[PDB]
């Protein structure tokens, strides 16, 4: 249970498995987190803009 | 111009000071200088409803639907 | 933790299926819960010392 | 008396219910009216 | 001259005739939680939250439409109370499903903020939980109906202040589809003024659909243009 | 049951329907019964009409109502989705109301519901490939004092068996028609032992009353 | 007082169970209507009130609210806005023919009764609600009512004396909830049946805005028979609270299942055995008995060899006495399967206005399938006890409440064999 390189997954040969909920930059507690969300053509909602400054990731 | 973020030259930008009683609140911003506008506190109007109003005869609020 | 779910955050497996709990999950997240107003002060023993917090 | 003195039901068709309303529709003292002659005019 | 007593816990206030319990315990700042009321119209009664053990009654009655004899004492903090919302806030959710990341009512849910604040905890109902899916009213407002709590609040608004009436309840028990029956793409006038009625996300802004959670955003005072009143 | 329209056709308004001029004399008399000031309360009598005239309505018909009834149709919308009595799918010539919960299930009714299915093979809920067995099972009539019942176009029939089950659809086959009322004897809701009821040829008005 | 009583001949109310001398205006009179009524009409309708509370008459369709009470409040003075009167004809709580065996042969003492009614509270045209289920009985009806106006009595100027009073008839659509007491009432009025709130009494705004009232049927009929006889007669038979007679039917499991008339008190053994053949396979060979119909909690064995059949004894055995289906069940069947089915019935037939009947009896029709099948721990049953604890009383109507009562009832007595249903689904399983 190391935290280290902050890395996202996806679903089993699956699409982004972000919903682009908020939550993370909701407690995000340096704010580090900038998150834009967009839905796309499909339908589904998703991101445009998963940003994490690494300077302000207390981790 | 780097990440898409919005700066600002603005360190007021994120003040806010909920208070009690406008009078306070005129008293403090005249005592600490700058100029302030004041909009006027507005309630709910009360209103006069009922169920029974909502089953009239031949008074036209009628309920049309349930 | 405490089963008093509106403090601590429930565990994953009711987060996945419950619905009060996803919903606890959600906005004990989001907002933060609620405390009641008073002032409180207490301290323990840092190995510094009195360790004080108010 | 233990005979089934019914079967007098026993001819009714699907329309005779209506049937008898049609018919039956005189001495109608005029269903006392209301201002507007529907809720929504 | 045209007053009622009640005591709000012993604190007395005086109530004009023919009104609600619900309008004098808002006049002494008692907010009692209500999902079916609404000011701008009608008294629906089908949400059933606003229950309060009202004195020398062992039956606990509603607050949007009870109207006030002279001399009550309105119990809001007691325990069957509290016992009949943990038992409706329970019901509420039994049927409603999990979609509070992708519901676009966050921030501004009713379920989340009232089933915090007084509800309970640990849920039941471990099976079960049926789904109805959504319609198409029309191509500005986005519309979800499986978290439908059927208020009966979109209904009212159509036939009391629209006139349209275009949306209707269709079943019975748990199966009530609100809508309408035929295919048609409800446009009317005010129809942008339905997503700021639905209580919980099941009528949402189309255009604006996913684009923030409204805790980011802050929010502005200025006047409005385009129509001559503001 | 699919209680959103989705046209369709052989529904897809305007389904052309209209009625008989004799059907209309009924519409006034309907809707002249009610108080003036309310007219938007023969709405289920009329839609009644409608089905008897027309076997099931279609959505042509509930505009027809509507305009004669001078409201708007989603009242009429509403109540064809609310009642049991009207059926928006087609259905055949006879329908078949099997009615079994309480007395009527424990009373057996299996066995019935295994006459039915295995003599007329279509399953329960369903619909026929041919007209005349629109088969549902549902729940209580009211005519419970016996074996669990059938009701067909308003008609019942009491005091079941698999024999009159073959006979009676037989017959409904050949075109000929049973009783409405009960079998195995006992010509009503009877008790069927040696006559516990009344004997006697009632007196009535003749004897010992007071103040008239 | 009488030890517990039972059927004394002509003490009956009503004649003419089933295909008796005709079935006309003719032989109404000569089993006794049109018998100087108009002495009675025009001696004030608070004569009538008085000979009515004389009788104290409770009220029937298993609710409780004696019809002296309700028909004092309708004692309104007539202001600009009619007074109506609704006979209402459904029969739920299935099982029941309660009015079936009335209206398939006697409609006249309901015409009667309705203009008894319609006399004695002010009432100016009385709607009769039958059930969609009946239409060659509500054409019967129609027969009846044509032979009431083409006698010229009815209608316009009844008695001879100034005073009309119309009669009509709506069909139901099928519905338990419409037979309920203000779902009715907009039934009517053309939308969809869903009942209003109580503290606006239909009394007070009604059939669009009428000070009306709703009678059951056997309320019509035994109207103008307490009418034209004697002040307390009706009340001689059992207690004080309840008086009178009344239908207990075994429409259910016995030899000979039959309807019959007797007194308000009966010794329950006498009541099943005495009067409708035997029970299916003796005493000793039912689970239980159900009185009231489907709105009312179960009654065991050990509890209905001794208990007698009043109103105050059934609410001090915690149940609440309905009509016609006062019926025992075998032990050959599985009384959970049996209450299972009739919380079908109650998911199949409710209104969707209050929340907690809706969902509540969503989980209970799932959790009873899961008792069934038998797939739960006994915390479940215990769960399903205090939900029926929250259901109740917290809706509109009482359909939600007569859903809490047989899981309730179940609860209290019938334990033990769903122990064992789910002890052997433990050894199934394993
Ligand atoms: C759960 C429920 C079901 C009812 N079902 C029926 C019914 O099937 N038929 C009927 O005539 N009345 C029905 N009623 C109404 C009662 O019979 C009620 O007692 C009636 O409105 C007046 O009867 P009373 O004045 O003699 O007590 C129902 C009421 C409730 C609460
Ligand atoms: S927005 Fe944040 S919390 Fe939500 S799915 Fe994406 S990473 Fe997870
Ligand atoms: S769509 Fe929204 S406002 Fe309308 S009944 Fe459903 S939950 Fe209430
Ligand atoms: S309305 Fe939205 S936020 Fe509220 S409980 Fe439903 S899904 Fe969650
Ligand atoms: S308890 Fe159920 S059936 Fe009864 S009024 Fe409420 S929603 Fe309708
Ligand atoms: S607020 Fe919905 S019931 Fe009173
Ligand atoms: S249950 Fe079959 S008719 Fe009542």
């Amino acid at each position: 249970r190391f935290r280290g390189e902050h890395a996202l997954r996806r679903y089993p040969s699956g699409e982004e498995r972000c919903i682009a909920c908020k939550l993370c930059e909701a407690v995000c507690p340096a704010q580090a987190i900038t998150i834009e969300a967009e839905p796309r053509a499909d339908g589904s909602r998703r991101t445009t803009r998963y940003d994490i400054d690494m300077t302000k990731c207390i981790y | 111009p780097l990440m898409g973020w919005a700066s600002t030259a603005d360190p007021l930008s994120n003040l806010v000071l909920t208070f009690s009683t406008k009078e306070d609140a005129i008293a403090f911003a005249e005592k600490n200088g700058w100029s302030y506008d004041v909009e006027e506190r507005k309630v709910p109007k009360p209103k006069s409803k009922s169920y029974g109003a909502n089953f009239s005869w031949n008074k036209r609020t009628r309920v049309s639907t349930k | 933790k405490v089963d008093d779910a509106k403090v601590s955050p429930p565990k994953r497996a009711e987060m996945k299926t419950s619905m009060e709990s996803l919903i606890h999950h959600f906005k004990l997240y989001t907002e933060g819960y609620q405390v009641p107003p008073g002032a409180t002060y207490t301290a323990i023993e840092a190995p510094k010392g009195e360790f004080g917090v108010y | 008396n233990t005979t089934y003195k019914n079967l007098q039901h026993h001819d009714y068709s699907t329309y005779t219910f209506l049937d008898l309303n049609l018919d039956l529709s005189k001495f109608r003292m005029p269903q006392p009216s209301s201002g507007r002659e529907s809720p929504r005019h | 001259s045209n007053l009622i007593e009640v005591f709000v816990d012993g604190q007395s206030v005086m109530v004009e005739p023919g009104t609600t319990v619900l309008q004098a315990c808002e006049k002494v700042g008692m907010q009692i939680p209500r999902f079916c009321y609404h000011e701008r119209l009608s008294v629906a009664g089908n949400c059933r939250m606003c229950l309060v053990e009202i004195e020398k009654a062992p039956k606990v009655v509603a607050a949007c439409a009870m109207p006030v004899m002279k001399g009550w004492n309105i119990l809001t903090n007691s325990e069957k109370t509290k016992k009949a919302r943990e038992g409706v806030m329970e019901f509420l959710l039994a049927n409603h499903p999990l979609d509070c990341p992708i519901c676009d009512q966050g921030g501004e849910c009713d379920l989340q903020d009232q089933s915090m604040m007084f509800g309970s905890d640990r849920s039941r109902f471990l099976e079960g939980k049926r789904a109805v899916e959504d319609k198409n009213i029309g191509p500005l407002v986005k519309t979800i109906m499986t978290r439908c709590i059927q208020c009966t609040r979109c209904i009212r608004f159509a036939s009391e202040i629209a006139g349209v009436d275009d949306l209707g309840t269709t079943g019975r028990g748990n199966d009530m589809q609100v809508g309408t029956y035929i295919e048609k793409m409800f446009m009317s006038e005010l129809s942008g003024n339905i997503i700021d009625i639905c209580p919980v996300g099941a009528l949402t802004s189309k255009p604006y659909a996913f684009t923030a959670r409204p805790w980011e955003t802050r929010k502005t005072e200025s006047i409005d243009v385009m129509d001559a009143v503001g | 049951a699919l209680f959103v329209h989705r046209d369709t056709p052989k529904n897809n308004p305007e389904t052309p329907f209209d009625f008989t001029p004799e059907n209309y004399k009924r519409i006034e008399a309907i809707v002249k019964n009610y108080p003036e000031g309310h007219k938007a309360a023969a709405v289920l009598p009329v839609l009644d009409l409608a089905q008897r005239q027309n076997g099931w309505l279609p959505i042509s018909a509930m505009n027809k109502v509507a305009e004669i009834l001078q409201v708007p149709p989603m009242r009429v919308y509403e109540v064809a989705t609310f009642y049991t009595m009207y059926n928006r799918k087609p259905v055949g010539k006879y329908h078949i109301q099997v009615c079994t919960t309480t007395p009527c299930m424990l009373r057996n009714s299996d066995s019935i519901l295994e006459a039915i299915q295995k003599k007329l093979g279509i399953k329960v809920g369903e619909t026929t490939p041919d007209k005349l067995f629109t088969l549902i099972e549902v729940e209580c009539l009211g005519a419970c004092v016996n074996a669990p019942m059938v009701q067909i176009n308003d008609n019942y029939y009491e005091d079941l068996t698999p024999k009159d089950i073959e006979e009676i659809i037989d017959e409904l086959k050949a075109g000929k028609i049973p009783k409405p009322g009960p079998r195995s004897g006992r010509f009503s809701c009877e008790p069927a032992g040696g006559l516990t009821s009344l004997t006697e040829p009632p007196k009535g008005p003749g004897f010992g009353v007071q103040a008239g | 007082k009488t030890s517990f009583g039972s059927l004394k001949d002509e003490d009956r109310i009503f004649t003419n169970l089933y295909g008796r001398h005709d079935w006309r205006l003719k032989g109404a009179q000569s089993r006794g209507d049109w018998y100087k009524t108009k002495e009675i009409l025009l001696k004030g309708p608070d004569w009538i009130l008085g000979e009515v509370k004389t009788s104290g008459l409770r009220g029937r369709g298993g609710a409780g609210f004696p019809t002296g009470l309700k028909w004092s409040f309708m004692n309104k003075p007539s202001d600009g806005r009619p007074k109506y009167l609704v006979v209402n004809a459904d029969e739920g709580e299935p099982g029941t023919c309660k009015d079936r065996e009335i209206i398939r042969h006697d409609p006249h003492k309901l015409v009667e009764g309705c203009l008894v009614g319609g006399r004695a509270m002010g009432a100016r045209a009385a709607y009769i609600y039958i059930r969609g289920e009946f239409y060659n009985e509500a054409s019967n009806l129609q027969v009846a009512i044509r032979e009431a106006y083409e006698a010229g009595l009815i209608g316009k100027n009844a008695c001879g004396s100034g005073y009309d009073f119309d009669v009509f008839v709506v069909r139901g659509a099928g519905a338990y909830i419409c037979g309920e007491e203000t779902a009715l009432i907009e039934s009517i009025e053309g939308k969809q049946g869903k009942p209003r709130l109580k503290p606006p009494f239909p009394a007070d705004v009604g059939v669009f805005g009428c000070p009306t009232t709703v009678a059951n049927v056997e309320t019509v009929a035994v109207s103008p028979t307490i009418c034209r006889r004697g002040g307390a007669w009706f009340a001689s038979f059992g207690r004080e609270r309840n008086s009178g007679t009344k239908l207990f039917n075994i429409s259910g499991h016995v030899n000979n299942p039959c309807t019959v008339e007797e007194e308000m008190s009966v010794p329950l053994k006498e009541l099943i055995e005495k009067h409708a053949g035997g029970v299916t396979g003796g005493w000793d060979n039912l689970l239980a008995v159900i009185p009231g119909g489907s709105s009312t909690p179960l009654i065991p064995k050990s509890v209905c060899e001794t208990v007698l059949m009043d109103f105050d004894a059934l609410i001090q055995a915690q149940t609440g006495l309905g009509t016609a289906a006062v019926i025992v069940m075998d032990r050959s069947t599985d009384i959970v399967k049996a209450i299972a089915r009739l919380i079908e019935f109650y998911k199949h037939e409710s209104c969707g206005q209050c929340t907690p009947c809706r969902e509540g009896v969503d989980w209970m029709n799932k959790v009873m399938a899961r008792f069934v099948r038998g797939d739960a721990r006994p915390a479940e049953i215990d769960s399903l006890w205090e939900i029926s604890k929250q259901i109740e009383g917290h809706t509109i109507c009482a359909l939600g409440d007569g859903a809490a009562w047989p899981v309730q009832g179940l609860i209290r007595h019938f334990r033990p064999e769903l122990e064992e249903r789910m002890q052997r689904f433990a050894q199934q399983h394993q």
